[PDB]
């Protein structure tokens, strides 16, 4: 789930 | 603590037809991550749990928002892209029945009770903090946050609408309609994917992958 | 008026594995009609509307009852036929995931809060009086009955469990889990019918016909 | 829906 992980990371 | 002021602030800070509908959904997925981070205590949860909650709730969260947005729209919805989609256009695109469910079970009910933005925000935060979500490392923590949201919403309803003692219950009882409609829209999306004619963008595609 | 005493009286008055599960469901459909007639004001509604409500709610109504019945059962459910079905038997019959959903989202939650029979009865009456049901001749009348049920339940919770101010909300918030699980069990039944190996009795068959 | 109608009838 790369997109979500990246956006939640900041 | 879970003040309704922060929840309201979160809502305000993010403020054929099937194709246009899927565009809007994808578009709003980026916005949803931003909303969730502004909901008290969500960002402090383990990253894996934040992922589980957003993957479990995204559809219901997005449906709630466009339904409330559509309260001034006669027999239609307003997409986040600025497009108004009318009932007639939904029917003639083969998705009439589900469209009408949204109108009668969500948009119209929100309109008839004048559901406000604090109330919408709380219901969404409740949906977000879903302790039934599979794979959570601490369901008890998520449950605790859900309880705080609905304690605050109840206090907010007793205070702002004291002449409506059933309002809090009325709000919560839209959640089974939302669940059901969320599951039906997801079914449709999987079918659009299967047939392969409808463009489905990357964030929407990622939500459609297995856990 | 909607006294919880009458609702409680209604509950008390009606007091491979897939095959055995389908037998129980059919069996309980006859019992459900009897229960509904004992719920205040239901029998006074138009016959066509009584038909709509029972066709819309039967599955959720039946799932709620067997879940509460299963509260003393470790990792299993008790069928109305007297059969205990264990988790292991569900998994090895290809229906493990949905079985676990019932255990964790319904049975276990009812157990951890010690949901009583008056509370179960009220939640079921709320499910019964569903004003979103399609084809109703007067949704407003059904809504009014739903509101009366949840006014009485709230008063009952404030009085019997005064130390648990969140109990009423907690009860209502099992309804989205129930909706979702009802829809999944129905999906499975349609599949059992399609494959054609599982015996499905007449009342169960009739529920599976189009409106 | 014959069975349900019959049972609701009494
Ligand atoms: C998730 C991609 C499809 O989502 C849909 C599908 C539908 C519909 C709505 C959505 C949908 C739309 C949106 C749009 C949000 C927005 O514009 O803010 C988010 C999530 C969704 O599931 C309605 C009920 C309008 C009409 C029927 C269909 C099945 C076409
Ligand atoms: C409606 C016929 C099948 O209903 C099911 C199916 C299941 C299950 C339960 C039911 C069911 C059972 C019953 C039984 C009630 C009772 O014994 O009092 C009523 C309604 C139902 O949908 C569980 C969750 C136990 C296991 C998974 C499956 C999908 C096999």
């Amino acid at each position: 789930h790369k997109i979500l992980h990246r956006l939640l990371q900041d | 603590d879970m003040p309704v002021e922060r929840i309201l602030e979160a809502e305000l800070a993010v403020e054929d037809p099937v194709t246009n509908i899927c565009q809007a959904a994808d578009k709003q997925l980026f916005t949803l991550v931003e909303w969730a981070k502004r909901i008290p205590h969500f960002s402090e949860l383990p990253l894996d749990d934040q992922v589980i909650l957003l993957r479990a709730g995204w559809n219901e969260l997005l449906i709630a928002s466009f339904s409330h947005r559509s309260i001034a729209v006669k027999d239609g919805i307003l997409l986040a892209t600025g497009l108004h989609v009318h009932r007639n256009s939904a029917h003639s695109a083969g998705v009439g029945a589900i469209f009408d469910r949204v109108l009668t079970e969500l948009v119209s009910k929100m309109r008839d009770m004048q559901m406000d933005k604090t109330e919408l925000g709380c219901l969404r935060a409740i949906v977000l903090f879903n302790p039934d979500s599979k794979g959570l490392s601490n369901p008890a923590e998520v449950e605790a946050l859900r309880e705080k949201v609905y304690a605050s919403l109840e206090a907010y309803c007793k205070h702002k609408y004291p002449e409506q003692p059933g309002r809090f219950a009325k709000l919560l009882l839209r959640l089974p309609a939302l669940r059901s409609i969320g599951l039906k829209c997801l079914e449709h999306l999987f079918f659009f994917k299967l047939i392969g004619d409808t463009p489905i963008d990357t964030f929407l595609m990622e939500m459609l992958e297995a856990p």
